[PDB]
């Protein structure tokens, strides 16, 4: 219950995070992941408030990748708090 | 006079819109373009067209995209003629990322309105699943020129291609009937923006349990956007503009049915979509 | 016409056809603009900033590329304003340059009589007449009519400016283009004419001066001689003396041009490797 | 026979090649340069076929790079042979 990596295969991932606080107002997650030496591009992607789960592919076999969940806030309150979560994983 | 609680909607409506539409779109970034580093041909099934109805409906909204740069350059695309298919498809990657940008806007469109937040998640998700496409086809039309057949984005421009056909075709596909016909009305951003709260606040769409709760807020806006009317127009000849909206709103409904549609013929050739998109679209 | 002289244009057309790729097919990953030199508000000695304005905005194309697929982008430069704006297709123009450069080198190397050549004398020849040659070249894919160098996938428009036509052919190396395209010369006149400016001996470097102004006078009687064989010499009598002419003034456009590359390479390096070594 | 590294700083670099045996052959060398470890997009500039010097700029301090030479014949006869000359440095 982080972020955390529900399921994997050498190429595919299924992220999972507690869905916090603040919802009221947050419109949505943008979500990162590159390997996790500098050098790729990193890439990036948004799905709204409401999710839980999201799916990263095309990772290539016994790698590491970063990945990074970014919280938007509707403009005004949030919940001038955030933080990103971040995890580490080897396919 | 338009009463106390009419005008605290219409003032928070406003503040939506200019708090999360960028009419600008400076900060729409880092978007694919054609010719920059989807879908293989197909030679040749039998149960596809598929293709030929796909080629259809997107033949009719072709596009040019103008890129003027900070320095006064400008960079031009015009699109291949269709020699099928795979031609057809060379925008949608750009259009993908054009409509996740407009769609992160949307949703903090609601977000920010008081009887948005008020409601349950489970309905909140439905009404955006629901009026992401209408709210942001409404938003489009703030920014197109009727004249030129334009919508000017600041940096960014889509011009409609000739039809040859002539406007007689152009007007017989429905979302451009909408933009041309929706352009003449002269809307106010007062009418645009309770526009958007109408369509927003819809009971009819799939998933909603508080019916009752939304259809209320509905009617409430309806009520804010016919007296706006009543106040701000002189009624001999601005009487019939509320219902002609309402009907506006109606096709608005239908067009989205349409292009629900639509997507997911162009979705089953190649997966088009953003993961935002697919999520306000049932993937 | 004389069986050495037709050995000549033999090995001059072979040379050609081995290293002009008219299609442009083998230029690949050149940049292009919105895809370089900070602006000055400083100064008192630019002053040199005028100058390279005043060279460059003569020369003003737009970029057209036309895709596999069908489609087709367009590059519309920007109005000059202050600075910085005057260079965005420089950066391009350098990459073509380069890949025009390559084949110049290349069509020389084919050459039996300037393999032959000793090196230090090959390097003077090359690097005195590669804008010429490239020049040359350019001509050959110009559309006087549209005022455009048709480049295969790539197409360079020049901007109105009227200004122009009366501007416009005041520049030398436009009315160059404009001139030597109503002339209407045949691949064999071009190439020959290609020959004579690459052998030139006046050109600085050159050690070994009797061996080659023995051979620029040569390609110069193998072209006089192929006008009066293959065109009908009444009308075509003068046409020798005006292609010898042009060459005259394409050796000044050149000197001209070395002039405005230093000028502008003052401001900002924009010239690659190969260029540098070339100039 | 082979490819060396005159004078370096962290940044900036003097390569020498001794000249073939050939030419007539070739009309310009391709030189290439990049952090020899994948990442990184390789490249590369062409120099006329009578240097025997070239420079490398830009080069980021102390870090594993990999420089190749390419000849490049004119159409017609090498001298089908070739090989590309290699060497590794780290600033
Ligand atoms: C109004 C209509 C001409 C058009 N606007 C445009 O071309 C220029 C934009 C700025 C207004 C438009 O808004 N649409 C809506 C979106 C679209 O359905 C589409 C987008 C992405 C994907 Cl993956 C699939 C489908 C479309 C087929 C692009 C047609
Ligand atoms: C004929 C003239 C209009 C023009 N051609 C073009 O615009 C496009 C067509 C030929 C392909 C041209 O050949 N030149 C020559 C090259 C040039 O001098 C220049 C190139 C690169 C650099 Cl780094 C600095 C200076 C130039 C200023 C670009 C003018």
């Amino acid at each position: 219950a982080d972020l955390e990596v529900v399921a994997a295969t050498p190429t595919s991932l299924l992220i999972s995070w507690p869905p916090p606080y603040y919802v009221e107002g947050v419109t949505v997650f943008r979500i990162t992941y590159g390997e996790t030496g500098g050098n790729s591009p990193v890439q990036e992607f948004t799905v709204p408030y409401w999710t839980e789960t999201a799916t990263i592919s095309g990772l290539k076999p016994g790698v590491d990748y970063t990945i990074t969940v970014y919280a938007e806030m509707y403009p005004g309150s949030p919940w001038m708090d955030i933080q990103p979560i971040s995890i580490n994983y080897r396919t | 006079g338009l009463t106390e609680e009419q005008r605290m909607m219409i003032r928070e409506l406003m503040d939506a819109q200019m708090k999360t539409f960028d009419t600008t779109f400076s900060h729409f970034k880092n978007f694919r373009l054609p010719g920059v580093l989807e879908s293989l041909q197909a030679p040749s099934r039998e149960e596809a067209a598929k293709w030929s109805q796909v080629r259809k409906d997107l033949c009719s909204l072709k596009v040019s995209l103008q890129l003027r740069g900070e320095d006064g350059s400008v960079w031009n695309y015009k699109p291949p003629a269709d020699s099928g298919g795979k031609e057809i498809f060379s925008l949608l990657p750009h259009m993908a990322d054009m409509s996740t940008y407009m769609f992160k806007g949307i949703i903090s469109f609601a977000k920010v309105i008081s009887y948005f937040r008020d409601l349950p998640i489970e309905d909140q998700i439905s009404l955006l699943k629901g009026a992401a496409f209408e709210l942001c086809q409404l938003r489009f039309n703030t920014v197109f020129n009727a004249e030129t057949g334009t919508w000017e984005c600041g940096r960014l421009s889509y011009c409609l291609e000739d039809t040859a056909g002539g406007f007689q075709q152009l007007l017989l596909e429905p979302m451009l009937k909408f933009h041309y016909m929706l352009k003449k009305l002269q809307l106010h951003e007062e009418e645009y923006v309770l526009m958007q709260a109408i369509s927003l606040f819809s009971p009819d769409r799939p998933g909603v349990l508080q019916h009752r709760v939304v259809d209320q807020l509905q009617e409430q806006f309806a009520i804010t956007l016919k007296s706006y009317i009543e106040c701000n127009r002189p009624q001999p000849a601005h009487r019939f503009l509320f219902l002609k909206i309402m009907a506006m709103l109606t096709e608005l409904r239908s067009i989205n049915a349409q292009h629900t549609q639509r997507l997911l013929r162009i979705q089953d050739i190649h997966p088009f979509a953003t993961p935002l998109m697919q999520e306000l679209f049932g993937i």
